[PDB]
């Protein structure tokens, strides 16, 4: 119940930060991976004998309430037009709120997909699409 | 204890990165515990217990030692189970070095035989009627400089009047000089006396002297200089209407500038009632005087120094078995105290088994381990040390507080390069059979490991675990430490109104229930528990099964045809 | 990549040296070039790249190679991370984040190939008030000097 | 293993080529087993175990003996499967040869007989106030010669007086350089105090020389002559002004320029506080002492070092039946010592069947096995080795260390160019029968060779395959160590309350499952696998099929006239 002795990460004592900065009105925030993974068949037996590793990828995905500042248009996180060429890699942090410990990384992280909405009495939402070369988990221990 | 070293006072915001043979080396990690040593070690105060949370801090303060190398192995024998924080205290009982030249008594902040190289001297600047001091700490090359020392304002008076005088008094009952007249052609304006109240810092006095129509009180822009106002030194009748007199606090400017120099302290010399040796410029200088000291015959005093501390773990460096006796006594006194530890002990090289069972017969108490086995490490810098095992001993230390309380130390892997001795699979028996802890060799199909074989105190009997195996007797430890200081702060500590057996009993169940829910604690007896409440005074009474390892294994292999 | 045993357009040298004049001169932390021919093909060459410095236990002291790359890696190195973290509040700044950073830097210079590879998990930091400070260990880039051969006549 | 001799650091980049008639007559092939030997050898140092890789070091090493006969066997006893790793350990308590004079002790790092024609001499160069030493070895060819010996950076006086003297001054109780003075004329002018700093190096002495505006430091022109103060040579009143003084280290400076040359090693005599005598010219003289020892009659010292070493398919290399009674209880041994090893022997020049069968009644123990043959090998020089059985069980040896674990040596071809004996059918058959190795010749289409019959060891009954046959022995000594460390691994450091009998058979089953896939084993009935568990103790039986392996067919003819 208390905040240090919960053993569970809720999403409360989860921070998410980009570049020095917290990311704030942030709503969700899920990461997928793939291996790529296969089984190796030959003629002896059905079986599979092995498996191995083919591909690598790599996806994480953002969702945030569109504020009137401070937005990833606004900031530069994320282009529209022909800018984003000129936009470098960004890597991510998902963060412990108590300490600032960090709980996992995002390296080398590029944008794919960009989505914004409008509606009559909801709030503006802002979702982002990121493809990322490797995620890392260190310096926890 | 005390965390010995706050921050070093910055300038500027920069980044500066500098290529070296060496790191900051290890650190210390999360722990539940504390792991508690004393050691042969130069630099820090002797007779002082100094927390350390990183080997920079121990490289800082204990400067060199085995002690710093115990260290090393305490956090670097295994990364997984890095050693928690540490407390640490100096066997040497070492000296400062001291220097009394030119008016001023000069000590060191450093003990030991390594004071005798710091150098320190003033210098007269010319150019302003000031004096100048330099520090210098050749084996650390550690350059301080201070410059137009004691100099704070000037006084001009400006009026036509044939002569102006400025005055200070000085008291010899304390050696004081807290008096400051301004007076221009017999005739006196203000008095201010530098005992506090009107006039306690100079800045007040500048303020005043500045709103006189005719002086003017100007500040030194070359250090900051806002001394209080009695430490302003001794003046008699200087001409306030010539091109500039000075305002003077020698000591004042060196008391506030040198306590930020690292490496010494200064004091005024009384002459050998006598007054002021004046301070004035000499030589750079050795202090002398700084030794080492010899270590004390008894280290009783030294390890009553650790209680309440709550270092669970300490580790004596030293194979002497009355020390190993002074430990075992202190570790039990603590134990009936209210305070629970451990002690782990191992001596010289390559002893017999014999005279191991030598130690043993002298020795067999649960509260202690002895280590058997000697060996050499591979530490930083690749320099690899061929070292008693009172340092495996730490290796033991350093693992165990970095495990779990309900995890044994058994069969987990050790990093030390090789080892003095192979005990044989009798030989290794026959040690662990008699209380003994050994280390083991495998080897893999190319690789190699280091284990140690099981968790044993010298007491020899197997009957009751807790007295045998550490672990299991450190966790039933912490289990009940845990449970009666909390008890203590529910019902002692805070103010309770009433209390009734009953509900002690609750309050324990519901305790060890909350345990078991998280693993600490695998079953126990609910009903086995007894209170009784007699006037003050409360007993208390409980059962609980000891968590049970797996040792054994017996295989066998039969080959058919088909 | 160092300036060691490639050409250079001399026409022609005053001096040419003995291999043990070469040896000592080399040891001695001293520049030479030396004339090769075979097989009609003739070509001046620079021997090494060793500087004065006269210690060979540091070759980031001794050798022009390591001294050249490491200087541009600190100046790209020290940019970086004062724009990202001097400019910054110390509430939201620790030592994990710091960590991670250095990993991500070091880990996109092994892709280009700049460097060999390093042990990540060697890098440790502490963070005290406005202050901070790193170790980390890396290797360096090596280079293939001398090789040695024998032969052998069976008749057959 | 101790490591094998260094080789000095690369000087220059260049290619070396060169010719050689021998050059190397083998290496190591890839393998994870390792191969063991001992026996007569002509260098390195005695019950010492070294590791082997390629011919030219053991040759450098080990400059003659039947131990590179053995060895070269090895390496190329198969064009396909060679022996792989080495370790080897000469018998023989050889010394080195040793010479004491003029102030100097010399001695050769080579044990033996050879390092007595090692010649050292010291010859007085006057050009130069110098000593030179020459080295002479004809069996090496190996010639060294220095000249310049004793010789550091001198000193000159520019001043008006009379005279400038300089000394060096020593400590008593050491020897050691304390003190050097430089003077000028009845006045000194500076003194350097050894104790630490820059007083130690020659280098800075130069430096702060030279900053004395009446005082020269310069250089010798023969290489570097950098040496610490410590090592100077005592001098007194050194004349400084009309010539140049030489300050002399003759011990120091020949140590550096005489470094490496491990043929030649160099203690300064302590004259009969014994001092530190001085050193003198002497003419080239021969070393003396160098010798090898006698075999003592039990080598179980010498074997006790092999163990925990990892070695496999040991070779004694001798036929008297004292070292192979040893062996045998040796490798029991380490059997028990979950370290298990197996040998290979041989009786010499036998040429004869019944003595083999006496043999053979001596030695029955699975772990050994016996070869009865000797012939002749074909060296890379082209010598004609006619070499006893023992040396052909090396052979065997080698090609076993090279062959997988799942197969046997059976009717696999050999290098031998000829043997002394080939017997009948029958003959075979017997001593096939008895438990002994032997190996027949083969011709047909004009295509011959020499092949291993059989791979049966000294024990008799064929009821037991795992005991009589090494490729059942073989195979099941890797996989029980195999399964052994896993198994302690996985359950040793856990509790005993999550882990139950079920739990073990599943990973017994999984591990025999991913076994079978590799194909190391036949097919196992998991079914028969069943546990007991009981407290810390844990009880398992198992059932499987060995790898079986075809050996004799019959065929028959007819002839039906169309």
């Amino acid at each position: 119940a208390s905040e240090a002795k919960q053993t569970v990460h809720t999403g409360n004592t989860v921070l998410l930060m980009i570049k020095g900065k917290p990311v704030g009105r942030a709503q969700s925030a899920s990461g997928q991976r793939e291996y790529g993974t296969t089984g190796v068949y030959e003629i002896g037996s059905i079986m599979p004998q092995e498996h191995v590793y083919l591909r690598y990828e790599g996806t994480i995905t953002v969702e945030r309430l569109r504020m009137k500042k401070e937005n990833f248009a606004d900031l530069g996180y994320a282009s529209l037009g022909e800018e984003i060429l000129k936009k470098d890699i960004i890597d991510i942090l998902v963060v412990d709120n108590l300490t600032k410990q960090v709980i996992i990384s995002y390296h080398g992280c590029s944008a794919n997909n960009y989505n914004e909405t409008w509606q009559t009495n909801e709030i503006v939402t802002e979702e982002i699409e990121f493809s990322y070369l490797t995620a890392s988990d260190k310096a926890r221990t | 204890a005390v965390e010995p070293f706050p921050r070093r006072p910055i300038t500027r915001p920069h980044a500066s990165i500098e290529v070296d043979t060496s790191g900051i080396g290890g650190s210390a990690g999360s722990s539940e515990k504390v792991f508690c040593l004393i050691g042969q070690a130069e630099g820090g105060e002797p007779n002082t217990v100094y927390e350390l949370r990183n080997y920079s801090q121990a490289k800082r303060l204990f400067r060199s030692g085995e002690l710093l190398d115990a260290i090393e192995l305490a956090w670097g024998s295994n990364p997984n189970y890095t050693a928690g924080r540490i407390l640490a205290m100096r066997i040497e009982d070492a000296k400062p070095a001291s220097a009394e030249i030119g008016g001023l008594k000069i000590t060191s902040k450093i003990y030991g035989n390594v004071a005798n190289n710091i150098q320190v001297g003033l210098e007269k600047n010319t150019l302003s009627d000031s004096l100048r001091l330099r520090v210098i700490f050749q084996d650390d090359r550690f350059n301080e400089v201070y410059d137009n020392i004691g100099n704070i304002f000037t006084i001009k008076y400006k009026g036509e009047e044939a002569n102006a005088t400025f005055s200070v008094e000085h008291d010899e009952e304390t050696q004081k000089a807290s008096r400051l007249v301004l007076k221009v052609g017999d005739q006196e304006v203000k008095s201010y006396d530098l005992t506090g109240g009107a006039y306690d810092y100079t800045n007040a006095i500048i303020t005043d002297i500045n709103q006189l129509p005719d002086f003017e009180a100007k500040l030194s822009p070359f250090g900051d200089k806002n001394l209080e106002s009695s430490k302003l030194d001794k003046i008699e009748n200087a001409n306030i209407k010539d091109k500039a007199v000075y305002v003077k606090a020698v000591f004042g400017d060196l008391e506030k500038q040198t306590a930020y120099n690292g490496i010494v302290s200064f004091e005024q010399l009384n002459a050998e009632t006598s007054p002021i040796k004046t301070i004035e410029p000499f030589e750079l200088t050795k202090l002398k005087g700084g030794t080492n000291g010899e270590p004390p015959a008894t280290w009783a005093d030294k390890l009553d120094k650790f209680a309440h501390e709550g270092g669970y773990y300490i580790v004596p460096l030293s194979s002497k078995q009355s020390v190993h006796a002074e430990v075992a006594s202190f570790v039990k006194e603590r134990s009936d105290a209210g305070e629970p530890m451990r002690a782990i002990v191992g001596g010289g090289f390559n002893e017999s088994k014999e005279q191991l069972f030598g130690r043993q017969a002298s020795l067999s108490n649960p509260r202690v381990s002895l280590v058997a086995n000697s060996g050499t490490f591979v530490m930083d810098d690749g320099r690899k040390n061929h070292v008693p095992a009172y340092m495996v001993a730490v290796a033991l230390g350093g693992l165990a507080s970095g495990l779990e309380i309900g995890e044994s130390i058994t069969f987990k892997p050790l990093r030390v390069s090789s080892l003095d001795q192979i005990y044989e699979s009798i030989d290794l028996d026959e040690l662990n059979e008699n209380g003994i802890i050994s280390i083991e060799f495998v080897r893999n199909r190319t690789n190699t490991f280091f284990r140690i074989v099981d968790d044993v105190t010298t007491f020899n009997d197997k009957s009751d675990p807790v007295k045998a195996e550490m672990a299991v007797g450190e966790a039933n430890d912490f289990l009940v430490s845990e449970l009666k200081v909390q008890l203590e702060d529910q019902f002692i500590g805070t103010r309770t109104i009433n209390t009734s057996a009953s509900i002690i009993k609750d309050f324990i169940q519901s305790y060890l229930g909350r345990k078991k829910r998280d693993n600490e604690i695998q079953d126990f007896p609910a009903e086995d528990v007894q209170v009784i409440v007699e006037g003050n005074e409360a007993r208390i009474s409980m059962t609980v099964y000891p968590i049970r390892s797996f040792k054994k294994i017996s295989v066998s292999l039969v080959y058919k045809q088909q």
